[PDB]
């Protein structure tokens, strides 16, 4: 009865490291969040 | 034109088709950088040697300055990919692919 | 044609000193006596692992510095000019850009070596 | 960084921009680039990161190729000309090796393989950096030759700039590489223009360097490095959605906003020397550019994504950043074109 | 066949662009570019540049001492590959030098020859001065003009190496 | 049939997949210099061989 | 504003007040450790300043007035709450601990401040490297998930790597069984409810993940309850350590400066405390969010920035 | 007295009030006397006067 | 187009002939839209500093307002002597070129014939 806003469903579409994840783009995770890669 | 030319541009053009075809090593290329300077050093001392445009021979100097002012920037580059990794492998650099 | 001439001989009778230094005494090979030497036990690994440089950053610096001997390399020739006083101010203004570049990589720490 | 070497790193930044604005030879138009290179190398890694030597070591390669390419053109002008005036070309093979060089440069397609890996891995102020102030000395060059450029070449660059950067920034979830595509586009826009009217690639140019400037400043007041960090800022600070949605439908193309104002005049351009295909194909091929534009603004201020708990926390701390410019340079990319005359100037 | 010096000379250029172009290991990487660096100050040493080929010699002589040090401290492998180690080093290679003998077959048969451009076939003796310059070589004449003519040319390239010592230990600091 | 399947078919929604397609193959990209590099290399070939923009 | 780049280049130098006074001490122990008037009691023979242990309303003592404001606008928690239904459906022992890591992270943000800005020493109480322990314990008493414990993980790593490890860690051991002593000797209805495994997981995060991996970075002091009771003692062997592991050795002026830019901008430290990783126990809807954001506007003191409210009595707005 | 830190925007910056009005004035003052230059040149270099 | 014109006089501005022409009034609606872009620059800069939007900073509102209405006021005098720059060259070019530019002789619609077609 109230306005749709997004849920956690339609938000996390958003999220990935591609916007339309195909097969070559699947492993893809996304970056760090301070752009800080572990040393290895 | 003269028959030198074509060697000295046929030698910047083998070195530029070595540096724009990676294998893998990246010692290997910034050689290759520092080959088309070598080949552009000569190539424009060609040109102003036979020419006897004495003020531009001043010129060549100066860039082969700027060769070595980018190569060791290269070495500089070079040694913190060689940090990071073992080695200074270029496949070790798809971090940014995502 | 003269130095190509002194080159071929200094090159030729270098080369004629190594093939009768192998050619002439008795060779006895076996597969001991080619190892390579680690003071008599064998090697560890190979001598081709990465061994890492400490004087790196002062083998970067050598690059540009020895780039500075390409432009103050012409003093004894631009001394001869015309404008001299110009000429005198880029000579100190270089060798003075070569100190300020010496001194920033020594208050750095640059010229330490590094662990 | 030690400030006093950053505002060094900075000067000498503008000052290899400056030679090559200001020199008529073409080894002071060779050494402004390799100043403003080698200069900028560590404003990339000016947070020491792998993602960041990375992003500088395929910047580095990328734009020393260039300037390979920049100075055998300069080599073979030499030999066909006996000069160094920075001016027209005397040989088609020194035009095309130098255009290459400047689409490297600029990163136009199918040159454009760096600038989203370089723009992502380096930070915002950096990636700012990049996008605005390093288009400028090769659009300078690219300026002062367009009697030498070959028609072709620079129109096949262009609008394979303006379709690439269109594509790829529809899979884009990181705002810097939407900056990324969004800047092949539009150097694709600005280059396209440059034969026919080159005062409309100035236009073009500042137009771009006003909106990516506003948008890259507001990314760094938000602090905000994805699209999913960027649909937060309803709950934080909700005039910062309004800012993204006016300067991202600004960026867009849409009237009655400035940045309708280059594409117009660029098909104000086109359209008078015949060519009615081509700004046709640029206008319809800039929708996609509007497409994920309008899935920022969708994300960020039409609707409200959901936010998380400690926001509350942040709504107790305002900013206390240097937002530089950041009214000027939002009202000067939004409520500018009733002044669309004003490209006279630059003229 | 000894007016054709410059041209032999350059053919050993080219080799050596093919020896380190092929990227064995950086190893004979330098090995090739120091054969090519020196040959090539034999080329344009036979123009009248005597101190401007002595100085790209020198100059990358130091350079490839220092690439050396970097390819035995950071570019090693265990098996370095020599020139023959990998199929795509050793192809590779003989491509380039039988396209390099190729052009030298079709530009001694022919006397002129079109890549890009065209080419004459003749020694490049035919191309030089008649004259003389008396008691002064001009190249080195040019050089020295670097200090009373090149004053703004000083002031870019000193600040050039200056900043660019101050870039390289920005770079090199890791934190 | 028409005005919710083939008249949404033929302009709106095989552009859209076409826009969608053509964006994942641009994207798809390895991150790898030596790729990258080898792409300039055929461009280069192309444009002098193929194309003639060095005339 | 009054600190920057500007500053440092002018001749401010943040080592020139560093002092040997200039120590950042963290006192932590278990729930009931009496460590609490103990770090005063250090903060008051070494002339230091000390800050209380981050609660829910910290961040409204640091801003505003000063008064706590209502649970809706900070935290949207209760310590009570997770004491007595630790198990709950909505989620509170993992907000309760995201909101309390936020607000010890803006305390340590203020500790460095103060630290950096004046070389007082600051005497904290369970800084942010000692908060995983209450995450740990609640993870193995299974109060929480394990994409709690990754979503706390995440946001650590992302924000502890900026800052450095206090000069002195003081442990304060108390068993079990006189934790459950004092706790029934505080009178607190809802903390007797802690049960004896929580507790005991605590100590054993204490002593077998904390301490031996801040030994190397700093230097613990690992007193029993007795001898806590007598600051003098404790005093007397922190005056008299020798400074040599740890961070804050080879920290210049430059690196100092990099961490006070970083630290005075608040919204820079709390940058990645609210990052968008959906997780139901932290993940605050989009009209809820809306409602007390609107909310928090009308309150007396928030509707605009800290010196531009005519309700609180403001003066010379038109010229600020 | 309500804040319970002293906020940086407690008291205006009378320096930078004073430089900002004293820029705008000067701003102001030297637009209009660039005007009237303007107004009286063309009017001399056309005689429109 | 007309990079030619500047350049035996680079790097000016306004040049001297460019004080030939009227300059732009104080009340150019031009000038007053650019110093409404200043007052707008006020309100943003209030705004995304969440000070109260119309009373905060007249000071700086004000130094906003007057810093458009002077960047602009040189800005309206350079398109308008670039725009009177490009009408003295076209008519110049005109002038001295009659060949190109041949007076044409407008016929009457009595003798153009002009094709009927039918809306049926
Ligand atoms: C004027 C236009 C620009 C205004 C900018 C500042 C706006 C603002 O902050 O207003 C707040 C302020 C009220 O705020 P407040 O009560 O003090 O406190 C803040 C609130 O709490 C607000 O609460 P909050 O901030 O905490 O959160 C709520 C949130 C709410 O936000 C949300 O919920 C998110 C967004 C919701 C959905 C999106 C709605 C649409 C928003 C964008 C607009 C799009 C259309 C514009 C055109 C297309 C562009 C894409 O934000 C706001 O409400 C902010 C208000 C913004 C409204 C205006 C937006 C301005 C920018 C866009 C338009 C201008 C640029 C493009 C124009 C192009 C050409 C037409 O509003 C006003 O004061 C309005 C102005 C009224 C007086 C005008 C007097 C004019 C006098 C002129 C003559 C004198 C000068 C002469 C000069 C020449 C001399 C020669
Ligand atoms: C020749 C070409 C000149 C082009 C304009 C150059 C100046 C503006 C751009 C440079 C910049 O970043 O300025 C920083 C900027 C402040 O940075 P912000 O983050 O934008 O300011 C936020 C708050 O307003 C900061 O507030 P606050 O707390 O620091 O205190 C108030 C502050 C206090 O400042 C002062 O009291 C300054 C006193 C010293 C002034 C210089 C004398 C020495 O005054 C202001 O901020 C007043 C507003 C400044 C407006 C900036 C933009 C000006 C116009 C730019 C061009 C617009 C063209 C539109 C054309 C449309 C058609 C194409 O302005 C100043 O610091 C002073 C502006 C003076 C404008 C003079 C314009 C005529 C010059 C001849
Ligand atoms: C016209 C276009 C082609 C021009 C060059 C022709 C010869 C080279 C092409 C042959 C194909 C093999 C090849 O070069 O592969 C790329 C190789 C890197 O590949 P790598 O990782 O070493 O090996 C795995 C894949 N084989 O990278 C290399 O081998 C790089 C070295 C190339 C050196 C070229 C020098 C010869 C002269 C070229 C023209 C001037
Ligand atoms: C045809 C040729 C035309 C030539 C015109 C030349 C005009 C001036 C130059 C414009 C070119 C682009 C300028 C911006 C370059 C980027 C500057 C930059 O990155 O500054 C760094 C700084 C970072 O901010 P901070 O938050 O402190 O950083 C945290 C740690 N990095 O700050 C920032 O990142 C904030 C942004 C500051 C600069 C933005 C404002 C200047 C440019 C916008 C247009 C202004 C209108 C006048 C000029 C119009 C033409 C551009
Ligand atoms: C008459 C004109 C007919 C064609 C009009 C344009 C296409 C139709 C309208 C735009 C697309 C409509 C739409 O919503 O498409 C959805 C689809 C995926 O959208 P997504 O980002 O996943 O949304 C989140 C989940 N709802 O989005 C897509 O697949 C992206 C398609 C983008 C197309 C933009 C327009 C390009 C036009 C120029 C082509 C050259
Ligand atoms: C805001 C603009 C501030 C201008 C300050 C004065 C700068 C100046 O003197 O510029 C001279 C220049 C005209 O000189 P010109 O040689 O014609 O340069 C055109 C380049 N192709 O004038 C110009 O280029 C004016 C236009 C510059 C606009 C840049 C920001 C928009
Ligand atoms: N991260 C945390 N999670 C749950 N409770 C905590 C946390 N940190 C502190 N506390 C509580 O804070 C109080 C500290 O005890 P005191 O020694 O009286 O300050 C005890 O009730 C603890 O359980």
């Amino acid at each position: 009865a109230r306005q749709w806003q997004p849920d956690v469903e339609w938000a996390e579409q958003y999220g990935g490291a591609v916007m339309y994840p195909t097969k070559e783009t699947a492993h893809w995770k996304p970056p760090p969040w301070n752009d800080v890669d572990p040393p290895k | 034109m003269s028959l030198v030319y074509m060697n000295i541009m046929m030698a910047f053009t083998v070195s530029l088709t070595g540096l724009l075809m990676y294998r893998s090593h990246l010692m290997s290329s910034l050689l290759c950088l520092e080959g088309m300077m070598l080949s552009l050093f000569i190539l424009a001392t060609l040109m102003i040697l036979n020419s006897h445009f004495t003020l531009a021979s001043m010129m060549p100097i100066i860039l082969l300055v700027f060769a070595a002012c980018e190569a060791a920037l290269g070495l500089s580059l070079l040694v913190m990919v060689s940090n990071t990794y073992g080695t200074d492998y270029v496949q070790n650099l798809n971090l940014l692919q995502c | 044609m003269n130095l190509m001439i002194t080159l071929l001989t200094n090159f030729t009778l270098a080369t004629l000193l190594v093939t009768i230094a192998f050619w002439l005494p008795q060779l006895n090979v076996y597969s001991e006596k080619t190892s390579p030497y680690e003071c008599g036990f064998d090697p560890m690994g190979s001598a081709r692992l990465p061994f890492s440089m400490k004087f790196f950053l002062v083998a970067i610096t050598f690059l540009l510095f020895d780039l500075e001997i390409a432009l103050l390399l012409p003093l004894p020739w631009a001394s001869q000019t015309t404008n001299l006083n110009t000429m005198l101010t880029m000579a100190l203004l270089l060798i003075f850009l070569l100190a300020v570049s010496l001194a920033y990589e020594w208050t750095q720490k640059g010229l330490e070596w590094t662990e | 960084m030690n400030p006093i070497i950053l505002i060094i790193i900075l000067m000498t930044v503008m000052l290899g921009t400056i030679i090559v604005m200001i020199s008529t030879h073409w080894l002071l138009i060779w050494i402004g680039f390799e100043m403003n290179m080698l200069a900028i190398i560590p404003i990339m890694m000016k947070k020491h990161n792998p993602r960041a030597t990375e992003a500088s070591t395929k910047y580095f390669l990328t734009q020393s190729t260039a300037s390979m390419l920049l100075m055998m053109a300069i080599i073979i002008n030499l030999m066909f000309s006996g000069q160094w005036t920075v001016m027209k070309l005397f040989n088609p093979m020194a035009s095309m090796l130098m255009t290459m060089a400047l689409a490297m440069k600029l990163g136009m397609a199918p040159f454009h393989f760096w600038v989203p890996e370089v723009t992502q891995g380096i930070p915002l102020s950096s990636g700012l950096i990049l996008l605005t102030w390093q288009k400028l000395a090769p659009m300078s060059v690219l300026y002062q030759i367009l009697p030498s450029i070959n028609l072709d070449l620079i129109l096949t660059l262009s609008i394979l700039s303006i379709t690439i950067g269109g594509w790829g920034g529809l899979n884009q979830t990181q705002l810097r590489k939407i900056m990324a595509y969004s800047s092949i586009a539009h150097m694709g826009w600005m280059t396209a223009v440059l034969l026919y009217n080159p005062t409309m690639t100035l236009l073009n140019l500042i137009i771009y360097i006003i909106m990516t400037s506003t948008m890259f400043t507001l990314f760094m007041a938000n602090s905000t490095t994805t699209t999913l960090s960027l649909s937060h800022t309803w709950n934080k600070a909700p005039i910062m959605t309004i800012l993204v949605l006016i300067t991202l439908l600004s960026m867009g193309g849409l009237p009655p906003l400035s940045g309708f104002m280059p594409k117009w005049m660029i098909i104000q351009e086109m359209t008078k020397n015949d060519s009615i295909i081509l700004p046709t194909l640029m206008a319809i091929t800039a929708l996609l550019n509007l497409y994920f534009y309008m899935r920022l603004t969708y994300s960020t201020a039409l609707t409200m994504f959901p936010s998380t708990n400690n926001m509350k926390m942040k709504w107790q701390f305002p900013t206390t950043k240097r937002m530089t410019l950041l009214p000027t340079m939002t009202v000067l990319s939004t409520m500018l074109l009733p002044l669309t005359p004003i490209l006279s100037i630059l003229e | 066949m000894m007016t054709y010096i410059v041209f032999i000379l350059s053919i050993i250029f080219v080799m050596g662009f093919v020896g380190f172009s092929s990227k064995p290991s950086p190893i004979y990487g330098g090995l090739g570019l120091i054969v090519s660096g020196g040959v090539g100050c034999g080329i344009v040493l036979n123009f009248g540049g005597s101190f401007l080929g002595l100085m790209v010699f020198l100059i990358y002589l130091g350079g490839m001492m220092v690439v050396f040090g970097y390819t035995t401290a950071m570019a090693t492998e265990q098996y370095p590959e020599v020139w023959v180690s990998n199929k795509v080093v050793l192809g590779t290679f003989i491509t380039g030098l039988l396209m390099e003998f190729l052009m030298v077959y079709y530009v001694l048969k022919d006397k002129e020859v079109e890549i890009v451009f065209k080419f004459n076939g003749m020694g490049d003796w035919v191309i030089y001065d008649t004259g003389d310059s008396g008691f002064f070589s001009e190249e080195a004449m040019g050089i020295a003009a670097l200090y009373s003519y090149g004053t703004w040319l000083v002031i870019v390239t000193g600040w050039s190496l200056l900043i660019g010592v101050v870039v390289i230990m920005e770079i090199t600091r890791g934190n | 049939l028409l005005d919710l399947i083939w008249l949404e078919t033929i302009l709106p929604k095989t552009i859209s997949l076409a826009q969608m397609k053509m964006s994942t193959t641009i994207t798809s990209q390895k991150g790898l210099i030596k790729l990258y590099f080898l792409s300039f290399l055929i461009t280069i070939l192309i444009s002098t061989t193929l194309l003639n923009f060095h005339e | 504003l009054q600190y920057g780049p500007l500053a440092y280049i002018l001749g401010e130098k943040t080592t020139k007040k560093m002092t040997e006074n200039s120590k950042l001490i963290t006192v932590d122990g278990n729930i009931c450790s009496g460590k609490s008037k103990l770090a005063k009691e250090v903060a008051e023979k070494l002339g230091l300043k000390h800050f209380p242990e981050a609660g829910i309303h910290y961040a409204d003592s640091t801003t505003g007035d000063g008064k706590p404001l209502p649970v809706r606008f900070s935290g949207n928690c209760s310590l009570e709450k997770f004491y007595d239904d630790p198990k709950s459906n909505d989620g509170n022992s993992y907000r309760l601990q995201a909101w309390l890591y936020a607000s010890r992270l803006l305390q340590y943000a203020d500790a460095l401040e103060h630290l950096l800005s004046t070389g007082q020493g600051v005497v904290l109480e369970r800084s942010i490297y000692s908060d995983f322990v209450f995450l740990e314990a609640m993870y193995r008493q299974g109060f929480i998930r394990k994409q709690c414990v990754d979503h706390y993980n995440q946001v650590k790593k992302v924000t502890v790597c900026e800052y450095l490890p206090p000069h002195v860690v003081i442990y304060v051991d108390v068993p079990v069984s006189e934790v459950q002593s004092r706790i029934q000797k505080k009178g607190n209805p809802h903390e007797m409810k802690i049960t004896s495994a929580y507790l005991q997981d605590i100590e054993n995060v204490y002593k077998g993940t904390f301490l031996p991996e801040m030994s190397e970075k700093c230097e613990v002091l690992q007193y029993s309850a007795w001898e806590a009771e007598d600051a003098e003692k404790v005093v007397e062997d922190i005056q008299y350590l020798k400074y040599d592991k740890g961070p804050w050795l080879d920290q210049d002026d430059r690196k100092l400066h990099n961490l006070r830019m970083l630290v005075q901008d608040k919204l820079e430290v709390l940058n990645y405390t609210s990052i968008p990783v959906f997780l139901p126990e932290v993940t605050i809807g989009a009209h809820q969010s809306d409602r007390v954001f609107q909310e928090f506007t009308e309150l007396p003191g928030r509707k605009y920035r800290a010196g531009y409210n005519e309700d609180v009595g403001d003066k010379w707005i038109w010229l600020k | 007295k309500f804040y319970i830190q002293e906020p940086p925007h407690g008291s205006p910056n009378w320096l930078k009030v004073g430089l900002t009005l004293g820029t705008s004035a000067f701003l102001w003052i030297y637009l209009i006397k660039q005007h009237n230059e303007d107004v009286l040149e063309y009017k001399r270099r056309n005689g429109l006067e | 187009m007309m990079t030619g014109r500047q350049a035996r006089a680079p790097l000016q501005f306004l040049p001297d002939e460019a004080r030939s022409l009227p300059p732009p009034k104080l009340t150019d609606p031009r000038l007053a839209y650019i110093g409404f872009l200043g007052y707008c620059s006020g309100l943003i800069d209030n705004a995304i500093r969440r000070r109260p939007v119309l009373s905060a900073g007249l000071h700086r509102q004000f130094l906003y307002i007057t810093s458009f209405v002077f960047v602009g006021y040189y800005l309206l005098k350079r398109q308008d002597y670039m725009y009177a720059v490009r009408d003295h060259d076209m008519f110049s070019y005109i002038k001295s070129h009659p060949e190109d530019f041949p007076e044409k002789d407008k016929k009457t619609y009595r003798e153009v014939f002009e094709e009927f077609h039918p809306v049926r």
